[PDB]
Parts: C-alpha cells; structure tokens; sequence
C-alpha cells in the first residue's frame, strides 16, 4: 500500500512514507482511507507477483505522522534509490497527472 | 459614498473623509506603524551621501533591478520569425510572466507556450514534458517552427535540449523535417538580451550550420540585419525603410514587428509577418550580416563571422546623428548603393532639429538607464545635443562596455561630469539622483517611482522621468515610437526638449509668483 | 487541480506568483525577497493592484523588487552565505521594515539550498521574523500550492507571535478581513462598510496589510474570507487552534453585499443588526442610482464568465457574448472583454458604482462598432 | 547675485531674496497697486457665472480671439507654390507680424515681402509702391511668381490689384508674361483662413480661367487636392502617402511642406518644392478636385465648380476615422483605384489603439478650439473615441458650421453636454472653463495662460492644455505632427491618452497621500 | 530714417508695433485696445519678453489682447460707437484696470475716425485716463515714429497728470528708468544693482512699469534713460518741463556696467559714490569667475550684429574676448533661420533667455554664448559622405 494525501484545493502531493528508508506501506519492499481502483502496480519478488494499491486520504488538514513515517513530497525524494522514486513518479503521475 | 453623476475611482474616492477617518483607525490601532516624523527622518536619511555609501556598498542585495532574464529574451527573439511558437522548456510560470510583460508592453497578444514541468520534472528531467509539449503546440497551433528556450529549472536540472528534440522526433512526437531550433537560456547568466543572441544564434545554427557547403558569399546580394532584443517597431520599420530607400536589398533577420502590430478588425492573428525559413537558410549567401545592437550579439557574431564567413563590420547602434551616418556609409560600403537625397534631406531636418533645439537642450543633467546599446546610443546622441549625462546606469552592462562607453565620453566635453554604472539597480540609481541631482531622467516605467521618491523630498528636488526604453507600462502606444536613424533621432529630440519645455512650464505656472516667465514663445 | 497539458498557451502561474504575487507580496511593512535569478522578481514587480498606504522605501516597500539576483556562482556553489548577506544589507538599508519573507524561486530547491536555516539563524541574531517560504514555482500545478504553501508560512512563522502576548484589548465586534488584496481598494471599501456596521476590523491581510494585523488576527471574533480558494487555509487552521468561526462575505453588487452584511450581522448581536439595517437604507439611495443610470444601457447583454450578483443587478444575462469577464485575444476577435486591470474598487456600495461604469463604458464604447472596414 | 557653477536664468534668478525684496519695495512705494485681498476677490469673481454671464454680453470687446486675418492665409498659400513670393500690398508692418509669426510657429524662414505703403500711399495710393515692390522683388529674389494679397491698409483705400498689376506689366516694371496672380484679403472680413482661400481663387483664376477652351475633365486622370489652410507639415506628408499608396495620381496644390521643413546643410534654400505652375494649368484637367477643409474653402469650392466644371464631393476633414474612411472611399470611387490592403491595415491599427485606450478616453469633457475643419474633425474624432466635446469655440465659424457641428453631436450619444460657440474668444472659453470645468483643453499656445489662470483658483480646478492646433510657440517640432487620416488619429490618440495619463500619475505622486493608486501598469 | 524700398524684405516694423508692442504694452496695470482688425492684436500678444509682476486679468494686462476686432460694417461706417461700448464693456469686466490706452491700428486713420473725442468723452464720464494714441501702421517708415507718438502721448495724457500734486515724498536720490522694456528681466537687473548704489528708483517704465510710476517719474531727481532712440523725445520733454537731466546707461557687460555706475553716483553725494564703489568691489568677483570660465571658450570669435545705438553690446563682448566686426552674428527672429540656414551660430527676444544686462545678466550672457558658439550642431552641418 502507498500512502499519499492530495489536497482538494491545491492539489498537494504528500507521501506518508517510513522515516527508514523506502516508500512503501506498511514494510519495507523485498484515518478515512479510500483506495483508488484505477491504480494497480505489481512488482516480481522473488517467489511471488505483489500488487501495491493507492490509497488517498481524505480531507483538508494533513494529519500528523504515525512513529516512524514521515508526509514527503516528490521533490524530497532526491537522493533516494530508483525504484520507490520510481513508484512516486506513477502515484504523482496517476493523481496530479 | 459615489454621487452617480460624478463617479470616483479609487482617486480620488479613498481621499474622501469617511476613507480618511477608516484609514486613519485602521494605522493607529493595529497596523503598529512608526511615527510620522520618524518615517520623515529614515527618509531623509535615504536621500543622503551616507545613505548612497552604505548602498553601493551591496554586495547580495539587489534592490529595483533594471534587466530581466534570457528567456524574454528569447521568447521576443522567435517572435520575429514566420509562423513560429516560442516555447521555453521549463515551468508554466516563466511563461505566464514573459506573456504578460510583453502584453502590458506592447498592448498585444503574446504567443509562448511551456511544457509545464514540475516536481515530476525536477526529479526525472523533462523529456517527456518536451514530447509532449512539442506534439500538443504543433497539433493545437500549427506553427511553421517551435523556437525553443530554457527556464532555470531546466538548465539547473541538465536537460539535454538537443537530445530532448532529437529523441522527441525519433518517438514520432513531431515530424523529423519539422524546424525545432533550441537555445540554451540560462536566466542566472546575463541578462534577457543575453537570452535573446542565444536564441537567436541557436536558430541561425540550426538553419545554416549543416549546409554551408553550398554557400556562396554575397550570391543574394543582400546585407543581412540583426536588430537584437528591440521593443520599438518604429526601429525595425524605420531601419527597413532606409534600407528600402537606399535600394539596398536586405534580409531583417527575427522581424516581429508585423506580429505585435496585428490590426483590430474582428479576427486574431497568432502569427503575422516574421522572418522566413527560407531567408534564414539563404542568409549566409549575403554579402554581410549588420548587428544593430552589437554589444549584446557576442555570440551571434561570433557564430556569423566564424561560419557564414562574412566580415561583419564594426559598427554602432544606428542611433544619434553620427552613429547613423556610420551605419548609411557602411551599408553603402557593403552594397555599392549610394546614399540617396532623400536620407540626406533627412538628415539635414535632424540637423535643423537640433540647431533649433540647441539652446534648451545645452547642458542638461540626464540619468539615465536601460540596454546597453541603448544606453550608449542615448549617451552618443546626448553628447551630439550638448546635454550632460551624468549618471549612466546598465544593470546588464560589462567592463569591456563600460570602457567603450567611457571611451566615447572622453571624446567629448559634455562627459567631463559623466560616470558609467554597471551591475548597479535602480535604488542606487535613486541615490545617486538624490545625490547628485540631475535635471531629467531617461529610462522605463519603473523610474517614475524613483521621481516619486524625488517629489517627496521636494518640489525642487524633483527629477522628472522620460519614458525611453523597455519595458513602458504607464504609458499607451510608446512602443510604436523610433529610437534608431534620423527618424528616431528626430524622436528622440523633440521628447527631450518638450519635457524640458513642460518642465519650465510647470514651473513657471504660479500666478504673480513665477508666470513672469511663463513665456507664450519658447 | 490537476497539471496542464503541456505545449499549451496557459494563463496559469506558480508556487511564487500564488506566494508572493496574492499573499505575501501585499503585506507593506516587511519586505520580501525573491530568492534566486532576477527575472522572477522582475515580472511581478508592481504587476498586482494590492493598494495600500505608506512610505514606499522607508516602511512599504510592496512595489520594490527585492532578489538575491542569482548568478551561475550561486546556482553551482549554493545561495545561503548569499542570502543572509542580502539580509544583512536588507537591515543596513531599510531599518523600518517589521519583517522579511523569503520567497523561493525555482533554482533554490533544486540546487539543496537550506533557506530555513538561514532564516532561523538570522531572526535569531537581528531579533526579526524572518520567514522562509518554499514556494518554487515547479511545485505544484498553479498558484494554488504558492497560496497553500503562503498560508503554511503565516502559520508557521507570524500567526502564533502572539499566543501567549494578552495585552491586545479585545471586543465582541472584532473580525478580520481575510484573503482580501486591496486590488484597487476593494478591501478598504469592504472595510467601510464593515465598520459603519459597528464592527472593528482588527485584521486586513494581506492588501493593506501589516504584519502586526496578522500577529492580532487570532484575536478576533470573527474571520470574514473574501477569497475562500487563497485562505481556507488559515481560515481552517485558525478555526480549529483559536476557535474562531469564519465566513465568506461577497460585497460584489449591491444585493450580494447587502446579503452578506445582513449574514454577518446575524453573527452579533442586535445593535450590530441595527447598525447593518442603518447602512443599508443610507446606502440604498446611491446603489438605486447607479442601476436607474446604468442599467437601461445595460439591460439584456449577455456575459461568458461569485461575481454574478452585480451584473444581474445590472440586468445582464450571464452565460454571441456581448462582454467576456487571454484579454487581448478577445480584444482582436472584436467581444468586450473585462484582477481588475486599471480600475477599481469593484466590492461594496462604492465600488459598484465603477463596476457598471466601467460596464458601461467598455460594453457600449464606440471601437467595438468600427471593427468592419466599410469598403469590406 | 549669479554663482557660475549653476547660473541661473530669469527664472528662479528673480526668485532670489533680493530681487523679491526690491519687487516688493518697487510694488508698495511706486506701483500704487491694488491689495492682494482684493486682486483675489476680483479673480474669483472672474471664475464665476455672473461673470461670465457679463463677458457672454460683450458685443464690441473681443479678448484673445482665437484667429488671425487675411493676409496671413493668404501668404501661407502663396508659400505652397513653386518659386512663388507672397507679396503683401500695403503696410509692411504687417508682412513683418506675419513673418514673425510663421517662424516661431514652425521654427523656419518665411519668404514674404510688402511694398511698403505709406502715408503718400494712403493719399494717392499704392500704385506707385506696387511697381516698385514688384520689379525689386523680381529683380532681387528671383522668384518664378509673385502672389499678391492686400493689407487693411490697401482694402481701406480701395487699391485696384488689378489695374496696378497690368499698369506695373504695362509699363515695363515687370514682364507682361511672368506670373502675377492677385487677392484682395480684407483682415475685416473673416480670418485667416479666408485670406488662404481667397490667395487660391486668386491663383487659380489667374492660371486657369482663360484657358478652359482646351481642357476636358479627367483628361489627365488626376484629381486635384486642396488643403487649405494648414499648418502641419504631416499633413501634407500624409495625403501624398495615402494617395500614392492607393496608386491614386493625384495633385496637391499648395504644397508648402518642403518649403517649410529645408534642411540645415550649411545653404540657404529661398524656395524648395511646392506647386508648379505646369500643374496648376493642368488642374481643369483632373477628374475632380477633393477640398480638405471645405469649411473656409467655400470661395474655391465655387470657381472649381463653376469654371472646372469639377462635381467637388461632399467631403468632410479627412479626420478621425469614419471620415478618413469616407475620403479613402470617395477617392477610390473617383479614380477608380481599390484601397490597397496597406491602408486596410493601418485602419485596423488605428482601431486596436482605440480598443486599447478606450479606457482612458471614455467620458474625458473637452473643450477645444482652433479653425472651423479642424475643429469638426476633432470633435467627430472625440465623439469616435467616447469623450466628451462639452466646449466647442470657433472664433473664425459661421453659422451653417454651428449647424453642422450640432448635427455631428446630435448623431452620438456623446455630444449631449456639448455646446458650440461661433465668434467667441478665449476669455469667453476661459469663462466657460472655469464654470463648466472640463477634464482638458485642446487648442493652441494661447491655451497655456487659460491654464494658469484655472491653477491659480487651485490644483483640483486646473484644466490641462493639450497643444493641437495653430499656432504652437511654446513646444518645438510640434508643426511636424499630422492630424489627417488614420496616421493623424493615431497621432491624436496617442497625445490625448498620453495626456490623460500624465495628469493622473500627477495627481497620484504625492507619497502616503496618493500614491496608492501610482500604478505601474496603466 | 528713410523710406525702405518696396519688396525687398524689410525688417523695420509698423507705427504700432513701436508704439503698442514696445512703448505702451509693457504698462502692466493699463489695457491696451489694439484698434481696428483683429490681426494687429493677434501677432503682438506676448511678442516681446516685456517681464512684469501682477496677476494677469485682473490688476496686470500684458499678455492679454484687447481689440475691438473690425468687420465690414465698422470700416463702412466708422468704429467711435463701438469704441466707446468696447470702453464701456472693458470697465464692466475688467474693473481694477488703472488706464486705458487705444493704439490704433491702419484702418483707424484712414476711415476718418475719431478717438481723441471718444476718448475724453469716456474718461470724463469713467474719471478714467483714457489715452488715444494715432500709431497707425503706415505712419512712419519704421517703428521710430510709433515710438515718438507714444512718447507724445504720454506726455499729454500720463506724464502732467501729477503736475499740481506736491504730496510725494522726494528723496534727493530718486531716479527713473526711462526706455527699459524688461526684456527677460533686464530692468529689474538694472535695478537692483542702482538700488544697491543707494539710490531709489521711482520710477521704471515701460518694463514692469506702472501708470503710477509715469505719473512720478516727473518728481524724480535723474532720467536714467536705457533705450535712448525710443524715449528721447520724452526725456527731453522732462528736461525742459521738470527741469530733471537725463544720462544714459549702459549695464551690457562687467567694464560698462562699472562705467555707468560710476557716472551715474558722479551725480550724486559721497554717500552713492562709496555705495557704487561697495557695490563694485561687491560684484567682481562674479563676474571675474564667469570671465576666466567663459573667456577662454570664447577668445578670438568674430561678431556682426544688426539688431539702438552701437557699441552698446561691443563692450559685453570684449569682456569675454570676442572680437566685433564670423563665429556669431546677432539679428531678430525673421533674420535668425535664414542664418542658421548659413549655419552660422546666431544668438531682441534674447531667444527666449535673459536679462543679459548689469552682473547677472553677463553670466546668463556669457553662457549662452558660449552654448550658441561651441555648439556641436554647427559642426555637423555637412554629411560626411558629402
Ligand atoms: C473695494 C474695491 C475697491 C477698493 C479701492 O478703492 N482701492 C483703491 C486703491 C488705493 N489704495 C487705497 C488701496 C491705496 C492708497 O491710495 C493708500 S492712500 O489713501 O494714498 O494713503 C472694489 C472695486 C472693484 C470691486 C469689484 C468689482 O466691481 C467686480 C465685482 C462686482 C460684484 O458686484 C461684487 C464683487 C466685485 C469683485 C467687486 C468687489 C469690490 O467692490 C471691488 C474690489
Ligand atoms: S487570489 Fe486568486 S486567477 Fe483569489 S490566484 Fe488569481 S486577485 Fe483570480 S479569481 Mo487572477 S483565487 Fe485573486 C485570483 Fe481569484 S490573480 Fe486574482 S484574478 S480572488
Ligand atoms: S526700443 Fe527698439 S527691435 Fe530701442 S523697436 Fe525694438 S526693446 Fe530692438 S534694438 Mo526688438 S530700438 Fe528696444 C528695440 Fe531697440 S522691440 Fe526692442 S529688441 S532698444
Ligand atoms: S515558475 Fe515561477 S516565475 Fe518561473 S523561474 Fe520558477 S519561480 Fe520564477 Fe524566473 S528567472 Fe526567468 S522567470 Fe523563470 S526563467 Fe527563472
Ligand atoms: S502696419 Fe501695423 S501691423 Fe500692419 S495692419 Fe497696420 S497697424 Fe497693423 Fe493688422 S489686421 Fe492684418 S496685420 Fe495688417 S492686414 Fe491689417
Ligand atoms: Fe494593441
Ligand atoms: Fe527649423
């Protein structure tokens, strides 16, 4: 599950990721919560084909974040590896493009 | 309250009392403001020699800067060509801004097109941005080219822009043979006439560089003309109609004034005019390529004289009477075409002009700000007039053009009081007017503020602006007027000694207190 | 609220038109730094009408340009030591200011440059709010994220100066105008009313606005919002911190704005009402003879577009479009075409006596009707 | 006291402390003058409407007329001729003024002679003085033809231009064949522009009336163009232009623009252009003859029709744009020739500006003056832009003019408060500024002092002048402005927006008062 | 002072301009009807630079024009009616006016009119001076005559109107300056340096010049006449009348100005000698200064003027070195482009400049001949491809 906050007004992309490292919910990669059924990825770990959903949170004000996770924003994830940069590049893509 | 026989704007409805007395609540009780006195004692501060030290003491700030950045530049640069979209690969933002400078400028529509790049740009690049840019403005608009510049995001992250056209014409985006010329138009280097050579050089590349095997110089035997970074039409007709009347066949490379002219009679025009693909492509067969504006056309030269092979000569911005005469003189030189009668007429009526202007023209103090060729064509034509330039400021000025401009000075007496400023905004414009009190300023809208802060310091302290340059956004219709040639000059001149003579007129308009002098004949 | 599609002609800005440009550049007494290259700074210098009062240069300075002016030194080797050198000279320069914003461009986040710690360090040393905004312009899909990120700073760094500070004497007629920018005087004709009503506007940001009136306005009573999509913002975060209630007022035509001050006298108690009652019969006469004056010539035109209340009042059909509320395109396809460009205020019973003159003017102005050549 | 650092000029070297008090000891020891208390009831007196229900009884004072006489109109046409001297008999005091006049008008020579007429010539006449004035003036400026118009003087005593021409010839003074045409100009009668419409009868009388056996009517597919009296070299510039643009060939009598405009080339030019006399004989051959300004034209009008046998059309002042279109339309009708897509496109220009300043101009109150066409043209062209002409002053109207003045205003809804007043002067409009106060005044320099006066009631009754008209001393180079045709209007436009625009930014200078609406972008 | 020869471009003006424009005009507190057509009024009005202080249309009337604007009908039958409504409307609007003067234009003596009974009729009835003065144009051969025929009117309708009037205080320092016109303030720079000297100027006519003051001018101890051809038909008058002598001054230049200040204290005590000889030692160093910065520009440059008596601006420019016989010629306004045609640098108007008389005025004079001379647009009067 990738966990992200869009605002309604002015359509602000804000990731809940974990503080660790990678972007993805709620382990690492081999509230009202609505799941975006247009969105689906799928990832070939080894031994398995795992499918990784969107889920939107609704409202105006960001709450803050759980132990451990942090709201960052596309632009933050410089420096990050590829792939879950990759994954926000898709939910970005989906969402605000 | 508004009396609907006498409606009032707001001049001067909020001068009203009921205004007065909310407004006056509204600063005592919580705006916290400073005392009166005490505003008047840090401006008169401001207006002061210790004040213009600590100012030109900056070395981070800058305060009211008198230059934009490169891609302006060279959105006004594709502008001049035939059927083409400026698109600067970068944020919408730049765009939206270049639009509505040129639009409160010129008072016309302005085309310019982004990819909208954004935080998905900033961390992949923007080359899917430029697919899909270029497809969508080629679709939608139909240009004949897509002249595309840079915003500083795009030239901070690296984009490629060769490699971005090349692999958004690989991936069957746009047509292979469709004209798609680039510039890289770094808005921290230089300035928006930086912006403008590079775009422009970046388009005579593209059209001339791979086919130069088969060119030949002066097979067309025509003189191609660079104007630069130029927001008078009067200038680009003006210097088409001299060649015109020299018999002088001409190419005018990035001719935009037809596109930002476009009349009034219930259809829009997206593109009118410009310069063709064809006429850039048989540009390197002239027998020369003149720039108007040299001193911010290094790259351009560079470019014409290394790869056209033409020996672009050494010559000033058309402007004043002796730098006109230069730029006739080498145009006859190139062409074989004599000078007609009728340039010298002109001439002639510029020299009456000046004789009859003379003696209210004779030592006034001018600051004055703007382009570098601008500036130094100002200055030259000033020094012909007699006037005294005092403070001359080029935000967008080098060494190397200081030096030129100091060099011109020297050769004249009415420099001996003259100082070149470069790097240097209009608040330190404003202590040195301060300072060292000129008699009229010479420069765009953004000076009238400076004469404001004038007028506050007093009636007598007062230095009253000229609107000569770019950008003129308080005024309607400037943009049409002639700075370069004898036309120009002619301009020129009858605004300096009309603003001179409403000066005096202004002055000396107190009953029984100063109109002894409001003279009838002047 | 999604991004455009690209290699389109758009009239939408940036995080820094939306930050600078509407919200913070309109607040007079503290000064706001365009951080990066010049061009940014330079095109949206006096570009809006946010009209205030002061001494521009000694203590306003919303039509100054202040940028650190980046050159490729600062772009390859960071802006930081830059920055706070310019707030240095800032303070050297212009000491009554009551406060800097930092406005980001652009280049700044993409180059990793830490604007919050400089700010931080130097609000530190010179005892000044120095307020650090993020508002890039390649964030976000227009001026909306520059207003939500704008509001985010106010919150961050000015709202709360004065949460422990009680020194501030209080009313129960005490509202703040928020998400009004004074273009042309809209909020000062709004604040007219407002006050002829009984009610004390403590706060008025950000056109005409102190930063002093953003440090007082969570103590007021009331929170009238003129632009809901620039403010919800704050207006939430003060609704949920301070428990002030906030309301959208429209003083656009004469029957909206009677509307809403009705609306927010019923707020108050009953000589608020009264006093409402009183501006509204004072009023009447004035707004009845601009609509006998305007109306008849104005009677049945048709306008392809909050601010249909006026022109209704006008009797003006709103959807062949004989006015379009991209201006000079419409100017060259010859239809009548009306940020207010050169005019204003438009808000309140003063404001819409211009509104239907310039209506009218526009609308019936002889240049529309001399667009066929007669030989064509 | 004079510091040679800064000298200054009268003004403010009278502004100094000592002369203020040697003014004030000349005033209250010697001058006898009134008290100020009471000057300044007198002057606010003045402003009001009993008196200016006093200065509209006037019947036999005239203060500051708004027109000149005759023979001034006169010479101005004979200027237009080629090698052609105005010769003024009568008083040389006259031909003197009249000089004086022209070159400070339009800051050029002004070749004009008299015969000197004095006592002995108002007993016995002129007649003596008339061959003795011609054969010197044809012996020493060699002119190709001598236009002779009368003085006061010459029309008191009721000389015969005639008979002393042909007794002048006769006696051998002059050769019987050199070219001597002849008007009486009365000054008593109309004004200056009648004395340019009778030298043109005169003219075309003496060129064309004896031999019309010959001449048939579109023979040489001309048409034949009368400007009247007119004082804008862009005037003449610009009918030629749009004449040759349309490929209309055409013939423009009385084309005094080159003569007016020499250049300053180290020579002297006595004479430069004009009409040659091979055009005026083949004037009856045109297929018609176009009157600029029909108004003071009438005399002409009645020759050309009834000896050319020419249908002069119905034509208004080429000015504004309805009737520039008009002219444009007509010309074509009658030379058969299209308008070509050129002038299509500066109409289109012409109206884009109006769009684009509509804002500005909407409701702006005028009060003009100047001569009868120019008047009419300006007052449609107002009425075209939405202001408001509420002062309409023709010293020098008729009342058919009046009549068609008040049918233009009836036609627009902009005309409601509009007023047109025939054989007023400028205190009558002085009166009506400070009653009825308009937003400005456009007229001549005469203006300027109707300025001054309303600054001296205060700063919110000041009326601003606009310089458009004859004659201009106090600005220099105005006289090269056009009026007529799209070009004009453009030219018009620009002044009257750039005004409004002046005066606003004026009024909003003042720092924490105004300045709030000190816009940048206008 | 002969006839001009006809049709040869005549400078020399009319009777009226020398006596409406040049003597009469300047009187700032009278109103001056130009009599007849409206052409007359119409090219004097504000001609000359004749400065005065006052508010004009109401005390002060200088730039103003009055005329009583002749049609058809006032020639056919005569203009005296229309001249007296023409008064009568001139008092009802213009009240504070302390004199009316009507100089007539060419018409009036021709059609037999009579403005010496009109006039004396209206000014008994109004208790107003009323002056007519015949200076119609074609009298004379040059403005000469119109400025004797002002003089005469003067003396026989302002000059005796004091005669049996003895409650003015008179100093023995009272002196009047006669034939000064004011030209861009040139009289007021006389002036104040002859107030300097100690003495007290009475009287200052026509420039910025009072009825008043022509009333007083004959209870003044010396005739300090200026311009010497317009007013010594009246300075004359004075001295065999009043018995006042008359000298003339020269303020045209440092070396004359010094002059004339000593010949007119040598009139005087020891008092107004000392006081010349401070005002003397007071001024030279501003005129020194302007000297040594003007000089060298303008050393060796030739003059030709035609413009008065001679050697009246000869001394002005030897101060400043410059050769008099060319680098610079002087002459009016309808001589000025034709030699600016010529190219030849050119400086009565003063071209829109002055005072250029006594030490101030040499500083403006001294400038703008230097601005007129050293100009660069003189040196590009030849296309260099020519
Ligand atoms: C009071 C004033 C004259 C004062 C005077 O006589 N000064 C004479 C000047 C001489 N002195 C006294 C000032 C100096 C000396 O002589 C000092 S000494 O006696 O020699 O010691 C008279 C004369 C002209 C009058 C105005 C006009 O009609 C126009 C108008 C008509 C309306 O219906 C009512 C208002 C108006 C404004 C009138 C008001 C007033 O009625 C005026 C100013
Ligand atoms: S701030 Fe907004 S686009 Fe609320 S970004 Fe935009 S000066 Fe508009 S509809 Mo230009 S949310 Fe203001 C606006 Fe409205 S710039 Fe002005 S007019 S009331
Ligand atoms: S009066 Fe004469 S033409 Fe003596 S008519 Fe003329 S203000 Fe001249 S050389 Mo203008 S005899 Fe005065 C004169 Fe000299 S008007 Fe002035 S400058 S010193
Ligand atoms: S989207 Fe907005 S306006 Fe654009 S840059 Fe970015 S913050 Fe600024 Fe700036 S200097 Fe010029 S205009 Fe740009 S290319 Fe950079
Ligand atoms: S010499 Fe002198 S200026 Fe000449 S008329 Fe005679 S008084 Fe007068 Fe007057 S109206 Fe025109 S300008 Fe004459 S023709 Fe008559
Ligand atoms: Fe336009
Ligand atoms: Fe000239």
């Amino acid at each position: 599950i990738l966990l992200c906050h869009k605002h309604p007004v002015s359509a602000r992309l804000r990731f809940l990721i974990p503080t660790g490292g990678g972007v993805v919910l709620p382990q690492t990669l081999p509230w009202q919560l609505e799941l975006i059924g247009e969105f689906r990825l799928n990832m070939e770990v080894p031994g398995q084909i795992m499918p990784i959903y969107l889920a939107a949170l609704a409202g105006h004000e960001l709450p803050p974040p759980p132990e451990g996770t942090r709201w960052i924003e596309l632009t933050q994830s410089i420096g990050m590896p590829w792939l879950d940069r990759e994954l926000l590049r898709r939910v970005y893509e989906e969402l605000i493009g | 309250s508004q009396q609907v026989d006498k409606i009032k704007a707001s001049y001067p409805l909020f001068l009203d009392q009921d205004y007065k007395d909310m407004l006056a609540k509204k600063r005592d009780g919580f705006e916290e403001k400073y005392p009166q006195d005490k505003i008047d004692e840090v401006f008169q501060w401001t207006t002061t020699k210790e004040y213009q030290e600590l100012n030109f003491q900056r070395e981070a700030l800058t305060v009211n800067p008198a230059k934009a950045c490169q891609p302006l530049g060279a959105v006004l640069c594709a502008l001049g060509f035939e059927k083409t979209m400026p698109y600067v690969h970068g944020s919408q933002g730049c765009v939206a801004y270049f639009r509505s400078y040129f639009n409160r400028h010129f008072r016309e529509p302005v085309s310019c097109v982004s990819d909208s790049m954004t935080e998905d740009a900033a961390v992949f690049g923007g080359q899917q941005n430029m697919k899909d840019g270029l497809q969508n403005c080629k679709a939608t608009y139909k240009p004949d080219m897509i002249a595309v510049s840079t915003t500083c995001m795009a030239e901070v992250i690296g984009d490629d822009l060769n490699a971005f056209i090349n692999n958004s014409k690989k991936e069957g985006f746009i047509p292979d043979e469709f004209p798609v010329p680039f510039a890289h138009t770094p808005s921290f280097v230089g300035s928006h006439v930086t912006g403008w050579d590079n775009m422009f050089e970046g388009i005579a590349r593209y059209f001339t560089l791979k086919s130069m095997d088969d060119k030949v110089v002066g097979s067309n035997k025509k003189i191609n003309i660079v104007p630069g970074f130029e927001t008078y039409l009067g200038n680009f007709r003006v210097i088409k109609r001299m060649l015109s009347e020299m018999g002088v066949g001409y190419s005018l490379l990035s001719d935009p004034e037809e596109v930002l002219d476009t009349p009034a009679d219930g259809q829009f025009r997206m593109y009118a005019g410009g310069t063709t693909q064809e006429e850039m492509k048989d540009a390197p067969n002239a027998l020369n390529t003149v720039l108007l504006q040299p001193w911010h056309l290094e790259k351009t030269k560079k470019f014409v004289e290394g790869t056209w092979k033409h020996e672009v000569p050494k010559l000033n911005i058309p402007m004043g009477l002796d730098w006109t005469d230069e730029f006739l003189m080498k145009v006859s030189e190139i062409s074989g075409q004599p000078i007609p009668a009728s340039l010298t007429k002109e001439r002639g009526r510029l020299v009456d002009m000046m004789t009859d202007s003379h003696t209210w023209l004779h030592g006034k103090r001018f600051a004055l700000w703007g382009d570098p060729d601008f500036v130094m064509g100002l200055v030259k034509f000033l020094l012909e007039l007699g006037c005294e330039p005092v403070h001359i400021l080029c935000h967008n000025g080098n060494k190397r053009w200081k030096k030129a401009v100091d060099a011109i000075l020297a050769a004249s007496p009415y420099g001996k009081n003259a100082t070149v400023y470069i790097g240097k905004d209009l608040w330190h414009l404003r202590s040195l007017v301060f300072t060292d009190k000129p008699d009229f300023m010479i420069g765009n809208s953004y000076g009238k503020f400076i004469q404001r802060d004038t007028l506050h310091k007093g009636k007598e302290f007062e230095v009253p602006l000229i609107r000569i340059g770019f950008p003129i956004f308080d005024r309607h219709h400037l943009h049409r007027s002639t700075t370069l040639g004898y036309e120009g000059a002619m301009q020129i001149l009858t605004t300096l000694v009309n603003s001179i003579l409403e000066r005096l007129d202004e002055e000396t308009r107190g009953m029984q207190a100063t109109d002894y002098n409001h003279d009838l004949v002047r | 609220n999604k991004k455009s599609q690209p290699g389109l002609m758009t009239i939408r800005g940036c995080a820094y038109a939306g930050s600078k440009g509407v919200v913070w550049g309109p607040i007079k007494d503290m000064i706001h730094i365009s951080h990066g290259p010049v061009g940014c700074g330079q095109y949206s210098r006096a570009g809006r009408r946010n009209y205030y009062i002061g001494t521009t240069g000694v203590n306003a300075f919303v039509t100054m340009n202040f940028t650190s002016d980046f050159q490729e030194k600062d772009i390859v080797f960071g802006g930081d030591k830059k920055l706070a050198k310019l707030i240095d000279e800032v303070e050297t320069l212009f000491p009554l200011n009551k406060g800097i914003s930092v406005q980001s461009e652009c280049p700044i986040g993409l180059i990793g440059d830490d604007i919050e710690s400089v700010s931080k360090v130097k609000g530190a040393e010179l005892s000044k709010t120095i307020v650090p905004v993020r508002c890039e312009g390649f964030r976000g899909v227009s001026q909306s994220l520059g207003h939500h990120i704008a509001n985010d700073a106010v919150r961050d760094w000015v709202l709360g100066k004065r949460d422990e500070d009680t020194t501030f004497a209080s009313t129960p007629y005490d509202v703040a105008i928020i998400g009004d920018y004074n273009i042309g005087g809209d909020a000062w004709s709004s604040r007219i009313l407002l006050e002829e009503m009984g009610l004390r506007c403590v706060a008025q940001w950000s056109g005409d606005g102190s930063i002093s009136e953003i440090e007082l306005t969570p103590k007021v009573k009331l929170n009238l919002v003129h632009c809901y999509r620039s403010m919800n913002y704050i207006s939430r975060h003060m609704e949920e911190k301070y428990g002030i209630p906030w309301m959208e007022y429209n003083f656009f035509g004469p029957t909206k704005t009677i509307e809403s001050l009705r609306a927010i006298a019923a707020k108050f108690d009953e000589s608020i009402q009264k006093k409402c009652e009183e501006v509204i019969a004072k009023y009447k006469p004035e707004w009845e003879a601009v609509v006998a004056k305007y109306r008849p010539r104005l009677e049945g035109k048709r306008v392809m577009l909050h601010v249909i209340g006026a022109y209704e009042d006008l009797g003006m059909e709103v959807v062949k479009p004989d006015l379009i509320g991209e201006k000079f395109i419409f100017q060259k396809m010859g239809i009548p075409f009306r940020s207010w460009d050169y005019s204003g205020p438009y808000h309140g019973f003063d404001g819409f006596a211009i509104f239907a003159r310039d209506m009218d003017m526009t609308l019936n102005n002889p240049c529309w009707k001399k667009l066929q050549a007669p030989w064509e």
